[PDB]
């Protein structure tokens, strides 16, 4: 559904006319394209911009790409593998499957691709999960090979990137789509999908409740179209994912009851949420913002909430067993709210 | 030669296929595959008969250690009357040595199987081979070219080739991706292990408290050989389970006592003694303290500090101790930090929230949750490895956003459209390279108001059979 | 000369002092003979190797030279060894009493490579009728899970104070040494459970200063003096503590790690202050230690540690 | 490009950095150059100075003959220091021809430049100790580190220490004016010093920002002087108007208004957390606050920056910082 | 031609300074002939290596090239090296050797726990045919067993008299003049490591040898060492404690820029200065020490320099308010 209405060119883009104009400007120099560092919130379509730029420079056949697996041996006697999706002109490295061996794989793969000889494109996904050693190796690779490897790295909140890397690449940002433009894209979607709308207020409602995240907005429109039989009326009970509802029920249990007898069940809910492929930082952010949204608290309680949330977010980023820090944060929250 | 001087694991080993506790389904699958391997060979391994287990030449066993994989394989091979040619880690399984020794015997026949019994009509497979490659995961650095040669042995073979490993999803075991069938042995449940332990105990003329048996089965984390070996220690009676077997339980009981941290009791039990109590078992003490530090009625509360503040400070110190443990395990040569960790994760929260135990000391559960998280992360990584070609997301945003609507499109038609929507469902399944196992995995990752394990079986089984038989006709890649 | 730790090493199982439960377990094992494969884990110098050696000696009697194979960190333990030599030793015919068995004692099992530990699996599973294995390790986490599960685990707690005191008194009575109670308490302090280190420090004190006295022990240990560190950690005004740490400890070239470790050890034994304040002072000293180990060792860190300790004590 | 086409190949072209280098200028003609350890901020001239020194000392013949350039791109394990570094510290001198001695006096020793030694393991550094002490007469070591506290102190006791001051924010404006006039780029009046200040610490960042701004401006065919807005939009720094909005919101406002505003910011605004730097600058250089306020402001900003250093979430830390600064 | 660090290396037991308490002990050990396994440990630039090489050359004379084996840290140091090389050298008995050999392990604190266990077992095995000598900087990273097996020797830093005598001997044997405050600043900045002194001396020699008669002033010493002058420290502290925020910030910035000052060493000097003030209250000292230690710990991870500078200024100012 969503992927069926994904643009495949800079002209097919229907958002951020400034950004598409600047990319049309940059695509005028296929012989000299500096390194790019795209940064912006999740679901803004930075990968769409990158693939459209690639389609503008190279042929439109860049979108039919094949997956491949590559296994290599490290300095020690461990032989580990990764999966790269490659195209006739570019390859996408995602140093996320591997835990601490980012530097060796990035070094080896870049040095191997940089001896194929008109250049090649390397798309680095999740450029914030790179250890500083891997980042330094990447910068030295950029320093050595500059005529075959033109790096384009997408990321969000580009604080964990050392200034030695920011200097070489062109910093490009992708602001979230405004509610008006989200509503426009939703209207185009429902028009090309002949969805029977009762009014246009549902589109603005979804744009507002989506918090400027384009892809989750489109996906929740998809999810709601299959619950109203393609006839979206004004009485639409907006559908949230399962984990958001679980986190909101946890927030309501925290607010309504403040005791260890409820902290046990809170730890149980945290265990059940974590064991089903959900990060710790996402749970912490959602729980903090949900607790801040509650209207029964004053300003001092909210200040204590945000301070403890910051402290335990730092501790989560420093630790390894997330359940401990999550239980500690919830215990301190229950203490302050008591 | 003596009935007594043998160990309790070898002496009480299974003999038939009804004493193997747990994993009955996998044992029956292996048996029904080995029995029909003959007809599979007759059909040149191209007609998947009724189970999809007729095209594969080699069966692969994997699972946690101490379940019966080796025993199940040997007993299954022996019941059918085959002849077991077994090679294990203790043999040099290099490429040249495998080509020399085993490869020349992939299609030959047995001499001992011939001469043992060939006159009475018992079974016609008394002379065939069943090559068991045990501990293929154990191919160390000294076995070069072994995994690839065994992957090649999976094909082009002429006899049943059973393979045993401990970690299927290890990268080294990748060449066994689709060229062999692979079944999984799960950790047996408490009921079967309890029945087996009761049989052993009454057979050895000694009785135990069932609660102690439950605590044992919990501590050993499902390993049957481990619990049997630990039970054999009873002969050499509260002292046995108090000191040697159930040590972390007693550590937690002593630490969470309220009379120790009192001034009257502290003078008799110094802080050095509590740090030694921690050092008794520095692998399970932190988890045991963190699991049940908030289930006691306290008695050391300050005049103006309720229970909630105490548990909050205890959890804060627990987080600090977790950070210290991570720093320790970042470099073992910093073992000097071990006493500090002792006070942070172990001594401080106990001293902060000590008192009297409300109920019973529950064993730690973080290990099972960690294992479940690892399994689900592996499954999600496989799903993303499949679906990345047409989604344009990361391995974590997938579960966050796409999984609810994917589950809707894949299941909700079965609730309202009945059974004719299969041609549509597979259609969606044909756009994202998903399979039936991928469909199950997608259906699994759901918690909250959208639980699916209850709903899944409500649909008619006829719909399941029709969907399975209709997916078998087409293939997307 | 001759080291006391080597001269007075227990050869009979009964002479071992320390853990009372596992030593009686091994006593009954030697009394019966049906010994299973066993890993022995615990902290250094608490009687692991001597225990298994005495067990093998008492179990096999006159056939120890022919029915025991020992492998420590010095001998080569790779893939070829575990495949050829251990396997040819397990199969070796040997007629022993009905209950006894050949013993393979692997000391420092942690250094054995995981790939090398793989080969031992079937070798010890198949020939369990005439061969038993005894691993001796410090940390039972570096042993692979199969070997971890095949054998019985035997944990050795760190030595208490009364046991080390009894052993040291036995050694003194056997050696006719002049001593005093404060000297023995200083030995217990500088040992913290290490029987080997306790005996060696005792012998070094006796050889160097003749009489076992507090100042002699604290001059031969080369560690910061416990009394002066206690005075530092218990001074009323902060400037006194800072001056003590500056002039009496920092000038004489002591390593910051040693200062923090000595402060930790003395704060553990301050049986005059309350228990909660002791725990909080230990928390502060441990945070300072963790800061020191991360690469920074400036005097300012120890100054801040003393400042926070005083702030807590006020 | 421009950053490399106008790179200084001699130590005289550099004007901001002339304190540490001078002693080498005194001892270049001799063979007793001590083992050197450069430290300081990135983009300072360390690589430029070492390459210029190799150009003025060796020549095109021996530039790659007895010099070993190792970076984080190359294998940084113990394998390299065992196999190739130890072998090259011992190898003899090579003299191929006579066109080198005409312009450059060749010393009998050699130079190896092991860069990015900051992230090296302790065992590797203990091996460096041996390979530097055993061939201290025939081989010299050049080390580069951004943080001195990571590299172990026994090594710094052996190798001499050299710091390269980040940048000179007073005279480098003339250098950038020279670059602009030779490149014929038409920039505004108050943009050059702005380009320099926003690129504090580095100069390579300054010249690459100038290049990017020029290549972005010349596309429009506007022919007008490029103002500071186009530079601040490409440097990733927060604009001043949204900053005034932020500071007015946090100066007087409840929790809910601040929360909604930081939500809007982290949603659609400039996604970086460098707004803490701008807030610190504005609150420190201002003259409308008493001292007891500025003390707590500096402490809170330092705490927020130290927390953000650990790669934590941006939104939570920014909201906490703004809420705590609003509480005063 | 060779550097002074390699040239002025002692060759006899008499040419070592400030270590008499250990020199008399090693002379007793060499005249007795009962030389056991030794452990030499202490801060760098003290003379452990020089002392042990001189002792070996004295005991074995010309046989030093045969009965003395020197090994360093991480020479492909798996367990295999300790199994082959050290074990052969220890076990093998020479053709015409009387007594015992000597194996000196330099910087031997970088050994893993397994390597140290192998080494302790080896030294236990062949303790009758050879003696070992282990050198270390930190005696807390060694297994207590190996420590207990040998006799310890801590190398206290060189006192002022020893370093002054050594620099005098270097001065009379070279063409250099040294001003009275020069040696004072030298001893204050070196902290007692002879290697750094012998390095900085030849450095400032080659630096200011223009007329072969220039005097080494404190400016050139502070430049070559890269350490601030106490006057600048007093001035910046005065500006912080007296002036307002903007002027103090500009002063700190210019002082740390025009001279190249790191916040770490600046904070070290500032707390050294504040250590001797007559503070009337106590909470000021506590807050000052705590905040400054926090600043140093945060700097250890490389944050934003200007933010840590402003935080230093704020801590120093808000501490002095009582
Ligand atoms: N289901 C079972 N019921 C009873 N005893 C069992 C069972 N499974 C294993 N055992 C015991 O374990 C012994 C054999 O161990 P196995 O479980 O077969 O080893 P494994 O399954 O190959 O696991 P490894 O080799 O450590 S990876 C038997 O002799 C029994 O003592
Ligand atoms: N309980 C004890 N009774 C008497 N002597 C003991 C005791 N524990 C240790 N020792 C002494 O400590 C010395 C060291 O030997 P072990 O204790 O066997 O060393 P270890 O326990 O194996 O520790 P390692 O080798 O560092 S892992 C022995 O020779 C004994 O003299
Ligand atoms: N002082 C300087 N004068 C003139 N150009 C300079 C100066 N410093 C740097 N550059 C320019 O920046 C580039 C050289 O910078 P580098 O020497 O690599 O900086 P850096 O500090 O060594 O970065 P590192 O060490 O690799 S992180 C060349 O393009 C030079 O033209
Ligand atoms: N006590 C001393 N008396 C005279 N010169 C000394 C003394 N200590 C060091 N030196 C000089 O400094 C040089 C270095 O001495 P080393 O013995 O290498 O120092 P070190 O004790 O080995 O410390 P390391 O090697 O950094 S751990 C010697 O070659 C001498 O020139
Ligand atoms: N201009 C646009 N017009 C229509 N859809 C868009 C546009 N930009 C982005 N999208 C949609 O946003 C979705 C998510 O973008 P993506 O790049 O996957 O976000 P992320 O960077 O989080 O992976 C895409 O599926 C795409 O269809
Ligand atoms: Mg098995
Ligand atoms: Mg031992
Ligand atoms: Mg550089
Ligand atoms: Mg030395």
């Amino acid at each position: 559904w969503v992927d069926k209405y994904r643009p495949k060119s800079l002209n097919a883009l229907s958002h951020n006319e400034e950004l598409t104009n600047f990319l049309k400007s940059l695509s005028d120099q296929p012989r000299d394209l500096p390194h790019l560092l795209l940064y912006g919130p999740n679901g803004t379509g930075k990968k769409t911009r990158c693939m459209a730029l690639l389609e503008s420079i190279f042929g439109p056949g860049v979108y039919r790409l094949k997956i491949d697996v590559r296994q290599f041996v490290t300095a020690s006697n461990r032989k580990l593998e990764l999966n790269v999706v490659s195209s006739p002109y570019h390859l996408e490295i995602t140093p996320s499957d591997m835990g601490n061996n980012d530097r060796i794989v990035i070094q080896e793969l870049l040095k191997e691709v940089a001896q194929m000889e008109r250049y090649k494109c390397v798309i680095i996904n999740e450029a914030n999960s790179l250890t500083k050693d891997a980042q330094a190796a990447l910068r030295r690779t950029m320093e050595k090979y500059s005529k075959n490897i033109r790096l384009i790295m997408v990321c969000d909140s580009m604080s964990p990137i050392i200034a030695p890397i920011k200097s070489r690449c062109l910093l490009i940002r992708c602001p979230a789509p405004s509610d008006s433009e989200i509503s426009t894209i939703l209207s185009d979607v429902v028009t090309n999908e002949r969805i029977q709308l009762e009014t246009k207020d549902i589109l603005k409602r979804i744009a507002q409740a989506s918090n400027g995240n384009l892809r989750v907005s489109l996906l929740m429109l998809e999810s709601m179209a299959l619950n109203n039989e393609l006839a979206l009326k004004s009485s639409s009970p907006i559908i949230k994912p399962d984990w958001i509802i679980v986190i909101h029920k946890l927030t309501r249990k925290i607010v309504k009851e403040r005791s260890v007898n409820s902290l046990i069940e809170c730890r149980a809910v945290l265990y059940d949420l974590l064991a089903h492929c959900i990060p710790a930082n996402i749970i912490l952010k959602e729980l903090t913002f949900s607790l801040l949204d509650v209207e029964t608290l004053n300003t001092t309680n909210k200040s204590s909430i945000i301070e403890y949330s910051s402290v335990f977010d730092e501790r989560l980023s420093l630790g390894n067993k997330a359940i401990f820090h999550l239980e500690g944060f919830i215990a301190k929250v229950m203490c302050c709210l008591d | 030669v003596r009935e007594e001087d043998k160990l309790w694991t070898v002496k009480y080993a299974p003999t038939n296929l009804q004493q193997v506790c747990g994993n009955k389904g996998s044992v029956m699958k292996l048996k029904n595959w080995l029995a029909n391997w003959e007809n599979s060979k007759k059909n040149s391994f191209k007609h998947a008969g009724k189970d999809g287990s007729g095209v594969f030449r080699a069966a692969m066993l994997y699972g946690p250690p101490g379940i019966g994989k080796t025993t199940a394989a040997h007993l299954v091979a022996q019941e059918l009357g085959y002849d077991i040619l077994e090679q294990n880690a203790s043999d040099v399984r290099s490429k040249t040595l495998l080509n020399a020794g085993v490869k020349n015997a992939l299609d030959n026949m047995s001499v001992v199987g011939y001469f043992k019994h060939n006159e009475e009509a018992q079974n016609l497979n008394g002379k065939h081979f069943v090559i068991i490659m045990d501990e293929v995961d154990g191919m160390s650095g000294g076995d070069r070219g072994g995994v690839g040669q065994l992957a090649q042995f999976c094909r082009k073979t002429s006899t049943p080739l059973i393979l045993i490993c401990n970690e299927r999803n290890l990268p080294k075991m990748r060449p066994f991706d689709r060229v062999c069938l692979d079944i999984q042995f799960r950790r047996p449940d408490a009921n079967s292990i309890k029945s087996r332990l009761m049989t052993i105990a009454i057979r050895e003329k000694f009785k135990l408290d069932p609660n102690v048996i439950d605590r044992l089965i919990q501590t050993t984390r499902g390993d049957i050989r481990q619990v049997i070996n630990l039970l054999s220690t009873i002969s050499t009676s509260k002292a046995w389970e108090k000191n040697i077997a159930l040590k972390p339980f007693d550590i937690a009981h002593k630490m969470l006592d309220g009379q120790i941290y009192s001034d009257i009791g502290s003078r008799n039990f110094t802080l050095n003694d509590k740090i030694a109590l921690y050092f008794d078992d520095f692998d399970f003490t932190p988890l045991m303290i963190q699991e049940n530090y908030l289930s006691t009625r306290p008695s050391v509360l300050k005049p103006g500090q309720s229970h909630l503040e105490a548990v909050a400070e205890a959890a804060n110190c627990i987080s600090l101790g977790d950070i210290v443990e991570k720093k320790i395990r970042s470099s073992e040569q910093l073992w000097s930090l071990l006493p500090l960790h002792a006070v942070l994760s172990s001594v401080y929260p106990a001293s902060k929230v000590a008192g009297h135990m409300a109920g019973r000391i529950n064993f730690t559960a973080w290990l099972g949750q960690n294992s479940k998280s690892a399994k689900y992360y592996r499954l999600l990584q496989e799903i993303h490895y499949h679906t990345r070609l047409g989604t344009s997301t990361d391995k974590i945003g997938l579960r966050l956003d796409y999984l609810p609507t994917f589950r809707k499109r894949l299941l909700d038609p079965f609730l309202k459209q009945g059974a004719d929507a299969i041609s549509s469902v597979i259609e969606v399944m044909d756009d994202y390279y998903l399979t039936k196992e991928d469909w199950d995995s997608i259906m699994e990752f759901f918690v909250g108001p959208d639980v699916t394990t209850a709903i899944i079986k409500k649909i008619p089984a006829t719909v399941k059979s029709g969907f399975t038989r209709k997916y078998n006709s087409m293939t997307h890649p | 000369q001759l080291p006391w730790v080597e001269k007075y090493r227990p050869q009979v199982l009964s002479d071992i002092v320390g853990n009372k439960e596992t030593i009686d377990r091994l006593q009954q094992i030697a009394k019966d003979g049906n010994m299973p494969h066993m890993i022995i884990s615990g902290m250094p110098g608490i009687g692991k190797t001597t225990s298994v050696h005495c067990l093998a000696h008492e179990l096999l009697g006159r056939s120890y030279a022919d029915g025991v194979l020992e492998l420590n960190a010095s001998d080569d333990r790779g893939i070829d060894v575990v495949r050829n030599q251990i396997k040819h030793f397990a199969q070796k015919k040997l007629h022993l009493p009905p209950g006894k068995h050949k013993i393979v004692i692997l000391d420092e099992a942690d250094s054995m490579t995981a790939g090398a530990q793989q080969a031992l699996r079937r070798t010890m599973e198949l020939y369990s009728n005439s061969t038993r294995f005894a691993f001796a390790c410090n940390q039972s986490n570096k042993i692979i899970e199969p070997l971890q599960s095949r054998c019985a685990i035997l944990r050795y707690s760190k030595l208490s104070d009364e046991d080390v005191l009894k052993r040291l008194l036995q050694i003194i009575k056997l050696e006719d040494v002049k001593y005093t109670n404060d000297g023995l308490e200083a030995i217990i302090f500088t040992a913290e459970g290490d029987m080997r280190q306790a005996i060696n420090n005792l012998q070094s004190t006796v050889a160097g200063h003749g009489l076992v006295n507090a100042d002699n022990v604290f001059k031969i240990v080369d560690s910061p003096h416990p009394l002066i560190v206690k005075k530092m950690l218990l001074a009323s005004n902060l400037e006194d503590s800072i001056q003590i740490l500056r002039t009496d400890l920092w000038k004489k070239g002591y390593s910051s790690i040693d200062i923090v470790t000595t402060s930790f050890r003395v704060t553990k034994n301050l049986a005059q202050v309350k228990e909660s304040v002791r725990l909080e002072m230990i928390k502060e000293i441990g945070l300072t230690h963790m800061r020191i180990l991360e690469g920074v060792g400036t005097y300012l860190q120890l100054a801040s540690m003393l400042a926070k300790i005083h702030k807590l004590n006020n | 490009p421009w950053v490399e086409k106008y790179r200084p190949k001699n130590l005289d072209e550099v004007t901001a950095q002339d304190h540490a280098v001078t002693v080498l200028k005194k001892t270049l003609k001799s063979a007793n150059l001590p083992h050197m350890l450069f430290y300081g901020p990135p983009g300072t001239g360390k690589t430029s100075t070492i390459l210029a020194l190799t150009k003025e000392l060796y020549g095109p013949d021996l530039m790659k003959s007895r010099i070993l350039e190792l970076n984080a791109s190359d294998e940084r394990g113990i394998s390299i220091v065992r196999e190739k570094v130890k072998n090259f510290a011992r190898l003899t001198v090579s003299k191929p021809s006579k066109h080198d001695l005409e312009n450059y006096p060749c010393p009998p020793y050699k130079i190896i430049i092991l860069d990015e030694a900051d992230s090296m393991t302790a065992d590797a550094q203990s091996a460096l100790r041996r390979t530097m002490e055993t061939y201290s007469g025939v081989t010299r070591f050049c080390l580069i580190c951004n943080y001195v506290t990571r590299i172990i102190d026994p090594l710094a006791s052996r190798c001499s220490k050299f710091r390269f001051k980040a940048l000179d924010a007073s005279n480098a404006i003339d250098r950038l004016r020279f670059i602009s006039e030779q490149e014929n780029v038409k920039c505004d009046d108050g943009v050059l010093e702005r380009i320099l200040d926003i690129s504090a610490g580095d100069l390579r960042r300054g010249i690459t920002l100038l290049q990017s701004a020029s290549k972005g401006a010349q596309y429009l065919g506007d022919g007008k002087n490029i103002t500071s807005t186009q530079v601040e939009e490409l440097a990733g720094v927060v604009p001043h108007d949204i900053l005034i909005e932020i500071v007015e919101k946090v100066k007087s406002g409840d929790f809910d208004e601040i929360k909604k505003y930081v939500n809007t910011f982290m949603k659609s605004g400039w996604s970086a957390a460098s707004v803490v730097n701008q807030l610190h600058e504005y609150y420190i250089t201002n003259d409308n606050f008493d001292t007891n306020f500025k003390n707590q402001i500096s402490w809170l900003l330092f705490t927020t920056d130290s927390r953000l250093n650990n790669g934590t979430n941006e939104h939570i830390q920014l909201l906490n910082l703004l809420v705590k600064i609003s509480q005063l | 031609n060779l550097p002074w660090v390699e040239k002025y290396r002692p060759e006899t037991l008499d040419e070592v300074y400030g270590q008499n308490e250990v020199i008399t002990t090693v002379r007793k050990f060499v005249d007795e002939g009962k030389l056991p396994h030794l452990l030499f440990y202490g801060p760098p630039g003290t003379g452990k290596t020089s002392t042990i090489v001189a002792l070996a050359r004295e005991i074995y004379g010309k046989n030093y090239s045969n009965m003395v084996l020197e090994l360093n840290a991480s020479d492909d140091r798996g367990i295999d090296v300790v199994r082959n090389q050290i074990k052969d050298f220890a076990s093998t008995r020479q053709i015409f050797s009387k007594g015992f050999k000597l194996i000196i392990l330099d910087e031997a604190d970088a050994m893993t726990n397994a390597a140290q266990n192998a080494l302790r077992r080896v030294i236990e095995r062949y303790t009758k045919n050879t003696r070992f000598c282990v050198l270390a900087n930190y005696a807390h990273k060694l297994t207590p067993a190996l420590l207990s097996r040998c006799t310890r020797f801590r190398f206290q830093p060189l006192p002022q008299e020893a370093i002054e005598r050594r620099i005098a001997n270097v001065l009379v044997h070279e063409k250099l003049k040294l001003s009275p405050n020069a040696e004072k600043a030298l001893i204050e900045l070196s902290n007692g490591d002879m290697r750094r002194v012998l390095n900085v001396l030849q450095s400032c020699k080659a630096t200011l040898d223009n007329p072969d008669e220039d005097e080494i002033s404190d400016d050139v010493i502070y430049e070559c060492c890269g350490a601030p002058r106490p006057s600048d420290l007093k001035a910046v502290l005065k500006s912080i404690l007296e002036d307002d925020w903007g002027t103090a910030h500009y002063t700190l910035n210019k002082v740390r820029s025009a001279k190249g000052l790191a916040l770490i060493d600046l904070i070290e000097g500032i707390v050294k200065i504040l250590e001797d003030y007559e503070l009337q209250n106590e909470e000021t000292r506590v807050h000052l020490l705590t905040k400054l230690a926090d600043i140093e710990y945060s700097i250890s991870k490389g944050g934003n320099d200007q933010i840590q500078g402003s935080a230093v200024i704020g801590a120093i100012k808000a501490s002095f308010e009582n």
